[PDB]
């Protein structure tokens, strides 16, 4: 709703394009079992079409 | 045994820090507003040895530097020394014919072309006029 | 104390020759007053020049070139020199130097 | 909650025996350590390049100000800072006509155009060097705009053949206002950083002319510092992997030595970023003799670091050639392992110098971040840490981290606060890039003036 | 302000008290500076009264 | 070591090699600039 989950926006507008927030993940086990998440921005044109 | 430097507050500042720290490095006790109103007037009278005034377009009309210059002139007229005021020209958009009175009759030093030459001639003048000094203590600067 | 040997020149150019002459003369044992070497900083510009020309100059040397002979300061010092020469009744007081 | 230790930033030694942290701030107050009397320049470019160079060299003789003088200190001027004379009148000029440039760049080829341009410039420089009386210390190659659109490495290698210092300067750097382009705005505006460009150019020119800007003081006496970087020469026939090194040891007293250790030792395999026993023995022997010729004694510890691991086949050779009680330590410095630390309250990033110790052999050094002195970030977005691992040998992790900061504080090519990795690796990579484009150079010089 | 913006013809008295006083000398210096900017040879007209 | 014994050509070649090796190594493996090099030949080398 309103492109914001918990008052934090995860999709907006860059001129004629729309920008989305994306994350990745990867396992790791030496220090402790963790899930390393990396941040990305994914751009679309209409908002549903990449 | 002090040296007094007068300058504009918001402008003509970096030159003053550079000059003050360089002169402190060689062992010349300098009294500048950067390092630290009645105190200024007492230091111009009973403490200072050479009064240096910075000339610039930003300056040359500021009230504080003019008042300090007037006090320095009054002290010079009593101390019997013709080299009490040594103007330093640190601009390139102000002519030598637009300098205010009370200093317009004194030959400047022309820091305009390069600062190192100005510093060298300043030190030569100090050595010629026997300004007191201490051995160079570069740690203090 | 008429022992100094005044030397006049032009401000922007005709300075290297004056420096060479002053250094050679001082090396030879004379006493030379010049605007380049002497005239310590922070001093009144013209009062000291006048005092030196009047009360201290044994001889007055003026360099002459296309640069000089038309500049105000050179002419001013020349006028004072002529006045002092007339007062002193010394025929050989101004010695021109034609470098050009 | 895990605790991050703090490593106090190292200090560099300027003139008069005084210490500081920012080179830009320590050079102005004290200055360089050695006395070179002047830099006699030389220009190889078009006549408009000569005009641009003389205009810039006259401009930098007087103070230049930045927009923010806390993040980017101002420039007093060359003579005020360094005490040298780099004038725009004692300038030796060798002209390149526009006709020659047009002839050599009209159509030709790619590898033929680059070769022809390099031959032209090098012919001018070498001819002026061998048959002429005037002495030139640094050669300034003013490259027009149509030439830089591979050439730099070829030029530097073919001049390395005769050991001539050089500095390439494009015309867009020195005359950024004239090359407007676009719709009326400069392609790269320097208006707010014009005090940093002068700082960097002046310090590069001073170093390349035999000057010593600053030096390190807080490093363990006796120990060496070797940095190995592997480059793929496989672009040509007989694919191989060349290795290059760089040594940073301390003099017998009050001195710093920072040179290269080259003679690249190849590897016939494809993905084997490792070294053969004989090549490893040769490398260690050469480095040890280089140290012993200067300090008149053998080292006490050898500190080998690289971006890759060390196998047991080379470390055995290293221990076989090491004499007496010279210990060895192998360190691996990865760069982009994905761990990002945020700040719970604030829009500013984590302070530089924070170290997270995972194990006694591993750590997470933070080289980029927020510098309190500059009140700004050394990077963009959220900074990334480097990973330090004591692969082979026995040593303390904190000492290793301190040494890594010390190495980080030794960049001569640019005048900045610090880097994000030890400078030995970066200079070794530069040397390898220069030597790859060459053609079988034997016994290359060990001085960074000819490469950097 | 008056010597540089409002004057039209400087006049200076010459006497044994004058020609050595500080204030007269400073006013003379300012007048000479204004003289070159205006390009008028007859700007300073001395008055000899002693 | 180098001066004593050996042929008249061999000893000269050895001394020249020593001096010029020092000069060249200093030229390419050092940072300090040297405009002109001075060779102070000892007395025994001349004869
Ligand atoms: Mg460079």
């Amino acid at each position: 709703e309103k492109d914001k989950f918990e008052k934090i926006k995860l999709v907006g507008k860059q001129k004629n394009k729309y920008w989305h927030f994306g994350i990745s993940a990867a396992g790791k086990l030496y220090p402790s079992p963790v899930l390393m998440v990396s941040s990305h921005i994914i751009f679309t044109m209409d908002g549903i079409n990449l | 045994n002090k040296i007094f430097i007068s300058h504009a507050t918001p402008e003509d500042d970096d030159f003053t820090r550079w000059l003050s720290l360089k002169l402190i490095g060689l062992g010349y006790e300098v009294w500048c507003d950067i390092l630290f109103w009645s105190t200024i007037e007492k230091e111009i009278r009973e403490n200072t040895c050479k009064f240096l005034i910075v000339s610039s377009t930003a300056g040359n009309k500021r009230e504080g530097v003019l008042k300090e210059l007037a006090v320095a002139t009054k002290v010079k007229k009593h101390l019997q020394d013709d080299m009490f005021i040594i103007p330093l020209a640190i601009d390139e958009n102000l002519s030598y014919d637009d300098i205010n009175i009370e200093i317009v009759r004194l030959n400047a030093i022309d820091f305009k072309k390069s600062w190192a030459k100005g510093l060298q001639d300043l030190l030569d003048a100090f050595e010629k006029q026997n300004v007191p000094k201490k051995p160079p203590d570069h740690s203090k600067s | 104390m008429r022992n100094k040997i005044f030397i006049s020149h032009a401000t922007p150019e005709d300075d290297d020759f004056t420096r060479w002459l002053s250094l050679k003369l001082i090396g030879l044992g004379y006493e030379v007053w010049c605007d380049i070497l002497f005239l310590d900083k922070g001093v009144d510009f013209w009062s000291t020049i006048e005092k030196e020309i009047r009360e201290n100059t044994c001889k007055f040397l003026i360099v002459s070139s296309t640069a000089g002979n038309k500049r105000e300061g050179v002419l001013k010092e020349l006028a004072v020199a002529t006045k002092v020469k007339k007062h002193l009744q010394d025929d050989m007081f101004i010695i021109p130097l034609a470098i050009d | 909650m895990k605790e991050l230790i703090y490593i106090e930033e190292p200090s560099i030694l300027f003139a008069h025996g005084q210490k500081c942290t920012d080179p830009r701030d320590g050079l102005a107050l004290f200055g360089p350590l050695n006395q070179i009397y002047g830099i006699k320049s030389g220009v190889v470019g078009t006549q408009k390049g000569l005009q641009i160079f003389k205009s810039y060299l006259d401009k930098i003789q007087k103070p230049i100000y930045n927009h923010n003088n806390i993040t980017r200190p101002m420039f007093p001027g060359f003579e005020a800072v360094f005490g040298c004379k780099w004038e725009s009148q004692n300038i030796v000029f060798k002209e390149i006509t526009d006709e020659e440039i047009r002839r050599y760049l009209f159509n030709a080829s790619t590898h033929k155009r680059t070769y022809d341009l390099v031959t032209l410039f090098n012919d001018k420089i070498i001819t002026a060097n061998k048959n002429d009386e005037e002495r030139v210390d640094v050669w300034f190659v003013i490259v027009p705009e149509e030439i830089y659109k591979q050439f730099h490495d070829q030029l530097k290698a073919r001049l390395l053949e005769h050991t001539i210092p050089t500095q390439i300067l494009r015309e867009s750097t020195l005359a950024w206002r004239d090359f407007k382009n676009t719709f009326g705005a400069p392609i790269r505006d320097f208006s707010k950083i014009e005090g940093h460009l002068a700082w960097t150019i002046s310090t590069a020119a001073y170093y390349k002319a035999g000057g010593k800007p600053w030096k390190l003081g807080d490093i363990r006496p006796g120990v060496c510092y070797l940095g190995l970087v592997y480059k793929k020469i496989e672009k040509s026939k007989n694919p191989q992997n060349a290795c290059c090194a760089a040594q940073m040891f301390l003099d017998n007293g009050d001195g710093t030595v920072f040179k290269g250790e080259v003679g690249p030792w190849y590897n016939p395999e494809k993905g084997e970023y490792h070294l053969k026993p004989k090549e490893a023995k040769a490398l260690l022997t050469q480095a040890l003799e280089s140290y012993k010729e200067q300090n008149k004694s053998y080292p006490k510890e050898v500190f080998i670091h690289a971006r890759t691991r060390f196998n047991d086949e080379e470390w055995n050779a290293f221990n076989e050639v090491t004499p007496k009680n010279t210990n060895l330590v192998g360190v691996t410095i990865t760069k982009s392992k994905p761990l990002k630390l945020y700040k719970t309250e604030g829009a500013f990033p984590i302070m530089r110098g924070n170290a997270y110790i995972v194990d006694e052999k591993k750590a997470f050094l933070w080289t980029l971040g927020f510098v309190p002195k500059l009140q700004s970030t050394l990077s963009m977005e959220v900074p990334n840490p480097i990973f330090i691992e004591i692969n082979k040998g026995e040593a303390e992790i904190q000492q290793v981290l301190k040494d890594i900061l010390a190495l980080t504080k030794l960049n001569y090519n640019a005048c900045i606060y610090a880097d994000g990795e030890p400078v030995t690796l970066r200079f070794a990579n530069k040397i390898g890039e220069i030597l790859t484009a060459s053609t079988e150079i034997k016994t290359p010089p060990l001085a960074f003036k000819y490469y950097i």
